[PDB]
């Protein structure tokens, strides 16, 4: 995956805060644990751990 | 004759006769949902249908995006 290839697909956020490189993805060998979870789309996902996030911290940090 | 008229249901998927509490499952449409599962046996058949669904609307989405 190239650069402009990474950047199509993914948010400028998600681009820019791993870019601080050499143009390409390099992951190291003890960086990244597999975990395995249900398939679903990543937009519903972030929608079920902001909500019980939001419901997490209503108690013990309104502001 | 009782015994292969039950077993005609059994082969058929419909055992676990619980259509009627799964079409009561979706009734939760809210935002993000999964098919909230049901039956076992009928599932092959869903997920041809549900291929089949994605395909037809890839073509879609080419033709309307074309034309």
């Amino acid at each position: 995956f190239t650069k402009e290839q990474v950047f199509k697909i993914v948010d400028k956020k998600l681009g820019d805060r791993y870019f601080k490189d050499d143009n390409k993805i390099r992951p190291l060998k003890f960086d990244l644990i597999l975990k395995s979870q249900l398939k679903t789309e990543s937009r519903d996902e972030k929608w079920y751990n902001w909500n019980e996030l939001l419901k997490i911290l209503a108690p013990i940090r309104p502001d | 004759a009782e015994q292969k008229r039950q077993l005609l249901r059994l082969l058929a998927g419909l055992n676990d006769e619980s259509l009627g509490m799964a079409v009561n499952r979706q009734s939760g449409v809210a935002i993000a949902q999964r098919k909230e599962s049901g039956l076992m046996g009928l599932q092959t058949f869903l997920k041809a249908t549900d291929d089949m669904d994605r395909l037809i609307f890839r073509l879609a989405v080419s033709f309307i995006c074309e034309y």
